[PDB]
RNA sequence: CCCCUGAAAAGAUAUCGGGGGUGCCCAAAGCUCGGCUCAGGCGGGUCAGAAAUCCGCCGUAGAGUGUAAGGGCAAAAGCCG
RNA sequence: GCCCCUAACCCGGCCAUAGGCGCCGGUGCUACACCCGGUCUCAUCAGAACCCGGAAGUUAAGGCCGGCGCCGCGCUCGGGAGUACUGGGCUCCGCGAGGGCCCGGGAAACCGGCGUGCUGGGAGGGGGC
């Protein structure tokens, strides 16, 4: 900036995306990382192995991949986070990954957040990620009951606000109240594909 | 004050950092730029005389001041201060030391001889290289004889040999 | 080994509005001020309202005795009498430490200075005796009499 | 005339102006029971919980140490801020100095006593207090300087200006700017 | 007075950093998985000085003998004596000369 | 015993050589987690002032880090919980 | 499932050719954002932030790309300059401190010129197997 004595920080640090103090602790594990990132519309999950010249990504997917299994809910709701976790979990096992460590970046590790929702789906697929027992969201929020109860109470109170707060839910063909029913639908088709794939 | 031959030769490292030196003497040179120092006035002058050193050595602060008065007084009354600019170019940063048995000068000065022989501050001097410019005179070409005479007078008060160089700006 | 104490702090026993004399009041005014105030202590302030010292009855009497003493040879202002230096204790000061300071300094009083460094009140022997009256222990006078 | 509808909408829908937040300050020296009175006063005045603002540094001339609570403050948001702002602006008299505006869409003014405030009455067990009223105006897109990830500086064109601020109070708040 | 011998007793210039190298250092040196038999350069990192080797081993080349938890056991020489340095990879570099 | 310099860009290196310090202190000034950013300056703001609490802008560390000197340290090694 | 090419996005490496000030633009189906609310998980004085649910609007800002000027910066470029300094030899000069010569190395400031992120893996998009 000003003068030669100025020290410009790291590019990722000055852009504001990498906490290098936390990254050094993650690199000390010598195990693959499960990068979980959150956007305004989508959720990113990756299994990343760090290398000296740059991280090597094994499996990296966004929430757009759920459309392959006919997901009909919000792209970055809690249920969408868990479904996104299974695919990266299953594809990670097909690439030989048995274990990983969670990397939530600059996100807070609040209990029940979607970043632990993604990690839950990874655990169910068969990839061990060590974690705290009291941060993973409940099954009711995983299957979207909190979304269904919000629409059901809001429909009976303000139906006009129903068509605006869930305007895109209807046009997909799925009212938000059948999201818990639709969740078990999608979860079998992700599960049965990757299990039956694993048979061969 | 000892003869200047005791302090002429450069025999060790410079001793200038005054935060570590106890009782370092103050510089007793009142002015370094004589005459008309303003840049608007010095554009009138067109000649430059330099009293250049010939040998590397140390010039004591009292020798620098003594050369400064005799040269500046001569140009004052032979040339007029409005007709020249005279600058003493060097500053006596080096602190001279002396090892003598004295009055209350620290507890370790009471031990005679070469025991605890690190001296106390005894003055200041300028350490100069060959070709270093000691005195810098800006002047007009009509007063060339007077400026050489003033510079020659200043040379007589200095411990090392010096030569006058005259060139235009 | 005297043990049981009030628990009372200095601010309880304070006298806030000490009667005041300005620095250029002569000594006749000093006696008249002592008479009107009915107090054993006065605080002196300057033209700017700045307290510089406290004049006690004993200091005034001793000054009169020393200065005006000659009868075999028969033939000022208030600032000269005040003492700027006094024992001092802050607001949380206890009666034991205050009495110790008053005894050690040999004063009739003790000037309380705040955290900022300014006087707010003075406590003398009489308020100490009164604080004993509201709280003081049980002793026969034979162990306090001179 | 609620918070969503005191907008100063510009020619861009993203250039609208509003009240980001209004805060009230009480600087009382050290009094713990005094500060408790001060906290109770704001808790009833604003309808929101106060915040004990500890001393940043110790100054013996003020008799204060760092680490002790010597102030009460509260940050008001959408609906609560406007109602007190209208309530506060009555006590000020619908009058704010033009020099009171800063060059960053900000303005603070102080109410000397809260008995001038509407819905207020004299109380002898709490006394009479004065406040600082700090109201901040912003445009949409100010979150870029405050989000945790990918923090950045808002552009020059997307910051509330001192000109755009004063026009907000006259036309939207109806406050006399002299 | 004779020289004092602290663990870092003439390390002013060694442990100083230029203004352009101020702050945290890059993490690429953590990502070199050294095996037994490879050659490494001991390059002390001043920001992790608690785990750094002595100044006498700066600039020297050793042989990785093994790993102890997370440190690397390095065999080197000081003149004629065989020394065993156990340091983390942040004070190491790979040797590309042989 | 410890730091800088002497010390001559590996290592080592003396003098009654130069500038200094040590014989402690701390249940938090130790451990970890999280949040924040310091000195200072500026603009606005009742008391309020050079300096208190409040709103915003700038601010390469010009602060702090128990204690000598040197080194290190900014989503920290500092401050707060 | 595979090889090839390729913006804005995710994870990096080196950590200013990458920074700072100002100016002129491009980008919007998708992606990134701003954005809309606070039932639920979660949080504070404050749903500002964090966390959660969402999709009316907007490219105004952030992001990414292109161009110009200034400061800062970089260069195994030209001058400075074979200069300053330096390893070895000397019955070579000087009263002396010091300097010279032969053999072998060789800067820095500064001036001018040029440059102003490069690059690894993945997602998305296109092609073919
Ligand atoms: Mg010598
Ligand atoms: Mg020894
Ligand atoms: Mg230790
Ligand atoms: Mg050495
Ligand atoms: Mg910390």
């Amino acid at each position: 900036a000003r003068g030669a004595r100025y020290k410009v920080p790291f590019r990722r640090r000055r852009e504001g995306v990498t906490n290098y103090r936390k990254r050094r602790k993650l690199l000390l594990s010598r195990k693959p990382r499960l990068v979980v990132r959150k956007t305004n519309k989508h959720l990113i999950a990756q299994i990343v192995i760090a290398r000296p010249h740059g991280d090597e990504t094994v499996v990296g997917l966004d929430t757009r991949v759920l459309s392959k299994f006919g997901w009909k809910g919000d792209e970055n709701n809690t249920s969408a986070a868990y479904l996104l976790g299974l695919i990266v979990g299953y594809k990670a096992r097909a690439k030989g990954i048995k274990e990983a460590i969670l990397d939530i970046g600059l996100h807070r590790p609040t209990p029940g957040a979607r970043v632990f929702a993604v990690m839950k789906g990874v655990i169910d697929a068969g990839v061990e990620v060590p974690h705290g027992e009291e941060v993973v969201p409940s099954e009711e929020r995983i299957r979207g009951e909190h979304v269904a109860e919000y629409a059901k109470r809001l429909k009976e109170e303000a139906p006009e606000a129903y068509k605006a707060r869930f305007s895109r839910y209807l046009q997909r063909g799925l009212p938000p109240e059948e999201l818990p029913s639709h969740f078990e639908e999608v979860k079998k088709k992700i599960v049965e594909y990757y299990e039956q794939k694993l048979a061969k | 004050a000892r003869p200047a031959r005791c302090y002429r030769r450069i025999k060790g490292p410079p001793y200038t950092r005054e935060e570590y030196i106890h009782g370092a003497p103050m510089i007793q040179i009142p002015k370094f730029d004589m005459g008309t120092t303003s840049a608007a006035a010095r554009a009138a002058f067109t000649m430059v005389a330099k009293l250049v050193a010939e040998e590397r050595g140390q010039i004591r602060m009292q020798a620098l001041e003594a050369a400064r008065q005799i040269s500046s007084k001569y140009l004052t009354k032979y040339v007029g201060d409005a007709n020249y600019y005279l600058r003493l170019n060097v500053v006596p940063h080096h602190v001279l030391r002396e090892n003598r048995m004295l009055a209350m000068a620290g507890a370790d000065r009471l031990q005679e001889g070469m025991r605890l022989a690190f001296g106390s501050p005894a003055g200041r001097a300028a350490r100069v290289e060959p070709g270093q410019v000691i005195f810098y005179v800006e002047f007009k070409p009509e007063h060339l004889a007077h400026v050489k005479e003033a510079l020659r007078r200043a040379a007589s008060k200095l411990p090392i040999p010096t030569r006058i160089v005259v060139e235009p700006k | 080994p005297v043990k049981h104490v009030t628990g009372l702090r200095a601010r309880d026993v304070m006298l806030s509005d000490v009667p005041m004399v300005n620095v250029r009041d002569p000594l006749s005014s000093i006696r008249k001020a002592f008479l009107r105030s009915k107090s054993g202590i006065l605080a002196v302030v300057d033209d700017s309202g700045k307290v510089v010292g406290f004049i006690t009855r004993r200091d005034f009497m001793s000054y009169i005795a020393e200065k005006s003493l000659g009868y075999w040879r028969r033939q000022g202002t208030a600032g000269d009498l005040a003492k700027s230096e006094y024992p001092t204790v802050s607001e949380s000061a206890t009666l034991e430490e205050v009495a110790y300071k008053m005894l050690a300094a040999g004063t009739d009083y003790v000037v309380v200075i705040d955290s900022a460094g300014q006087p707010i009140g003075v406590v003398t022997k009489d308020e100490l005796v009164k604080a004993y009256k509201e709280r003081g222990r049980s002793v026969k006078v034979g162990e306090l009499m001179t | 005339m609620k918070w969503k509808e005191l907008v100063l909408v510009k020619d861009h829908p993203m250039k609208r102006v509003y009240i980001e937040k209004v805060v009230v300050n009480i600087g009382v020296g050290t009094g713990g029971e005094r500060l408790e009175k001060a906290a109770n006063l704001l808790r009833e005045l604003t309808g929101a919980e106060p915040s004990l603002r500890r001393a940043k540094r110790s100054i013996k001339d003020f008799g204060i140490r760092k680490g002790e609570p010597i102030g009460v403050a509260v940050t008001l948001r959408r609906d609560k801020a406007v109602e007190f702002l209208m309530r506060a602006l009555q006590a000020v008299g619908n009058r704010i100095k033009r020099s009171s505006f800063d060059e960053r869409g900000n303005v603070c003014f102080g109410i000397k006593e809260h008995i001038m405030l509407p819905g207020v009455k004299y109380d002898p067990a709490v006394g009479i207090w004065g406040m600082d009223v700090c109201v901040r105006l912003a445009k949409p897109g100010l979150r870029v300087q405050l989000r945790r990830r990918r923090r950045s500086k808002v552009g020059k064109g997307q910051l509330v200006t001192r000109e755009e601020a004063v026009e907000f109070f006259q036309k939207v708040l109806g406050v006399q700017v002299d | 007075v004779k020289r004092t011998h602290g663990y870092r007793y003439k390390s002013r210039k060694l442990l100083s950093k230029a203004p352009r190298e101020r702050g945290m250092s890059g993490l690429s040196r953590l990502l070199y998985e050294y095996k037994p038999g490879d050659k490494v350069v001991i390059d002390i990192d001043p920001t992790f000085i608690s785990t750094a080797p002595h100044r006498r081993y700066q600039g020297k080349v050793g042989v990785v003998i093994g790993t102890r938890g997370r440190a690397y056991v390095i065999e080197t020489y000081i003149g004629d004596k065989k020394k065993i340095i156990i340091t983390t990879p942040e004070h190491l570099r790979p040797h590309l000369g042989g």
